[PDB]
């Protein structure tokens, strides 16, 4: 829905 | 051992008068002064410790090529799971490296979207309401969790002036006359209280109607003689029930109390008065078991349970008649039913995990039939958010070589049939040349524990490859082989093999598996994890000293505790925000809330076994062991931020002074020689990118990696 950046 | 330019460790005062008496047990605590964040002895401890791991890092030459890597794989556009209301499609997009997700509408499926909010000029608890005429949102004011929520109109992006103070993780849930919503806040700051320093306790269940301001929400649950009791809520699909959940520490266990609106004479307002809590059906009334409420037809409600199944299942009630409860759907024996979903009026989605991974199961609401079946490859599903009057159904898919993608099934029209609604691309990246398996490894106790292993096509088992291990294992959480940018360039750019290893502790294989890693049986999490580190080295992937080891908060104790029993082992450790003092962490802002899987000093048993895997306890000089004269402690990073009310930083403060102190700084001429440092953040993407860069830099050097083009 609403995701952190995939670091 | 990587690393050649010599260590110059800052002195750190011990007072030897800190002492304590654990039931006839005499223990020490000589950086008991640690624990004060504001001293002026911390600061310059902190101070120190900065200039020293500043120092190391410096010699660490790959962390320019590492962040600018990571930087290029993560700039690629992101989109969230869309969901419904009204006839608008609401979803979140990121074009790559903006700091916050940008908030988009549109009209029809096939519709143009626009945008409805750009917080780019920190964002949660986002919920439009019935109509889509309004949505509440919160904003972060400060370096805590604590949360204000607003309300803006969809038609103009204006404003309501309605302001809403001391929110955590609740989000609004709308009444379908579109008047306002229940939400759960935490009570106005008291005398001798403070923003920075108060307690989350006290929680009330509320609701709040548009255009007023928050000394006018009506009050419908408090409990002022169980203070940590903690709350969560829910509207039915029909709109004519509120749930109100009740919850105790950190088990999977909770009350449930319903209330019927269409029974009351004049809405919400007939509570004007308080008096003070309004007339539930507690259903529910103790801590035994969870519930979780799937779909109602009127008084007859389905839920998801572990009562007497620890794998869950789905059961039936009537409210009219609550002492009879029925089998909907039956525990299965060999699979964790995760997640369930009512939709497209009569079906449910139902997501079960089954040697973790996910199959998808649809079946008929009334009657539970098994309509179809889709097992889904390594990774992780999530993200149904559907409603029951919702014809479509959206979910997300991601893995350790997959970034993103978000799958559309219309169950009504053109049915059994995944579409791909977005996916997202990794630039430069090329997928076909790496891979993921699944292996069961035994542990000490002969017990099997999955671990999946990522890596490039064709490689010799020869011993030479660097080795990254992730794990957990803790408080039922399921650990699922996710997308990392950086994961990426340690596999592309370093040679590396990566393991996820799904200890126990978890709840992988339900509430047995959470429970044989629990309390009196913590150790088997630390004995899953060394095990699997052991069978990456017999089976030749890697070496002692080439395996890395990492791990944050429950899995920063993980690292901390690995570290202590078997340094041989490793070649670099990697803890962040970790529990380190598992004798004191009851006594520090919300640690209270983990003595539910931890134990707690307090009593004589709990004692007994915290005493033996504590971090901060069992630092010891590996080379006075008869044995093992050549074996010192891996190359040792200790993330944390110098302020942190989540997992306070005198954890890992104390630890690194412990182990300082023993292994370089007791004795004259160490054959301690990596280097034990913390990476202390004082004080959003660029931020995260910088510290990740520094960590796996600090890998490369410690385990003798070099870079590959």
């Amino acid at each position: 829905e609403n995701a952190s950046a995939p670091v | 051992s990587g690393f050649s330019k010599p260590l110059h460790y800052p002195p750190v005062r011990r007072d030897e008068t800190v002492v304590d008496d654990y039931f006839g047990v005499k223990v020490a605590d000589p950086y008991r002064w640690l624990e004060d964040p504001n001293s002026e002895e911390t600061k310059e401890f902190v101070d120190n410790q900065e200039k020293l791991a500043n120092s190391v890092l410096e010699e660490c030459e790959l962390i320019d090529k590492f962040k600018q890597k990571i930087i290029d794989f993560v700039n690629f556009p992101r989109c969230g799971v869309p969901f419904r209301r009204a006839n608008k499609y609401f979803h979140f997009y990121n074009s790559g490296l903006q700091a916050q997700n940008v908030f988009q509408m549109q009209d029809d499926l096939d519709g143009k979207p626009e945008v409805l909010y750009d917080p780019n000029l920190g964002l949660s608890l986002y919920s439009v309401s019935e109509d889509a005429k309004y949505f509440a949102f919160g904003i972060h004011s400060g370096l805590t969790e604590w949360v204000t929520i607003k309300i803006l109109k969809t038609e103009d992006r204006s404003y309501l002036p309605d302001t809403l103070e001391w929110v955590k993780f609740s989000p609004a849930i709308w009444t379908h006359d579109n008047k306002g919503f229940f939400y759960c806040p935490y009570p106005p700051l008291k005398e001798g209280e403070d923003h920075m320093t108060r307690s989350a306790v006290n929680q009330e269940a509320r609701y709040h109607f548009l255009g007023t301001d928050q000394s006018e929400d009506i009050l419908l649950w408090r409990d002022l003689e169980n203070p940590a009791h903690h709350l969560k809520c829910q509207i039915t699909d029909d709109g004519k029930y509120f749930l109100l959940y009740i919850l105790d520490g950190c088990d999977d266990a909770n009350k449930v109390y319903c209330l019927d609106l269409t029974k009351l004479p004049n809405g919400l307002e007939s509570f004007r008065g308080r008096e003070d809590s309004a007339p539930f059906m507690k259903l529910i009334d103790s801590f035994d078991a969870s519930y979780t409420a799937i779909a109602n037809d009127g008084s007859v409600f389905t839920f998801q349970t572990n009562k007497d199944a620890p794998r869950k299942k789905l059961v039936r009630v009537d409210l009219n008649n609550p002492s009879v409860w029925t089998d909907l759907v039956p525990e299965s024996k060999k699979d964790l039913l995760e997640s369930a979903h009512a939709v497209n009026e009569n079906q449910l989605i139902l997501r079960y995990l089954s040697d973790v991974k996910h199959v998808l199961e649809i079946r008929d609401l009334e009657s539970g039939a098994l309509q179809h079946r889709l097992p889904i490859d390594i990774g992780s599903v999530d993200g149904i958010t559907a409603r029951r009057r919702d014809s479509v159904v959206f979910f997300k898919f991601t893995s350790i070589l997959t970034p993103g993608i978000v799958y559309q099934c219309d169950l009504k029209n053109d049915p059994t049939q995944l579409k791909i609604f977005r996916e997202s691309v990794v630039p430069d990246f090329d997928r076909s040349e790496f891979e993921v398996k699944q292996v069961f490894v035994p542990s000490k106790d002969g017990t099997k524990i999955p671990i999946f292993i990522a890596a490039r096509k064709g490689i010799s088992l020869d011993g030479s490859h660097p080795c990254e291990m992730h794990g957990y294992g803790g408080f039922g959480i399921n650990m699922m082989p996710t997308f990392s940018a950086s994961r990426i360039v340690f596999l592309k750019h370093l040679g590396g093999v990566f393991c996820l290893a799904n200890i126990r502790g978890g709840g992988e294989y339900g509430e047995e598996w959470h429970k044989a890693g629990f309390r009196d049986k913590k150790q088997n999490v630390f004995d899953d994890f060394i095990s699997a580190a052991e069978y990456l080295i017999s089976s030749g992937y890697t070496k002692a000293r080439r395996v890395a080891i990492e791990g944050g908060a429950n899995g920063g104790l993980l690292v901390a505790a690995c570290i202590n029993q078997r340094p041989d082992l490793f070649g670099c450790a990697e803890a962040n925000c970790g529990v380190m003092d598992m004798l004191r962490f009851h006594k520090f802002t919300l640690g209270y809330l983990w003595t539910g899987d931890y134990g707690c000093s307090d009593k004589e048993e709990e004692f007994k076994w915290l005493i033996k895997y504590s971090p901060i306890h069992n630092v010891r000089r590996p080379w006075e062991q008869p044995g093992n004269e050549e074996t010192q402690y891996p190359a040792t990073m200790i993330l944390t931020a110098d302020h942190d009310d989540r997992v306070v930083p005198l954890h890992s403060f104390k630890l690194l002074a412990t182990m300082q102190h023993v292994l370089c700084t007791s004795l004259e001429d160490s054959p301690q020689k990596n280097p034990i440092i913390a990476r202390i953040q004082r004080k959003a993407t660029m931020t995260q990118i910088a510290e990740v860069a520094d960590r796996y830099g600090f890998m490369a050097k410690a385990l003798e990696a070099p870079w590959i083009d």
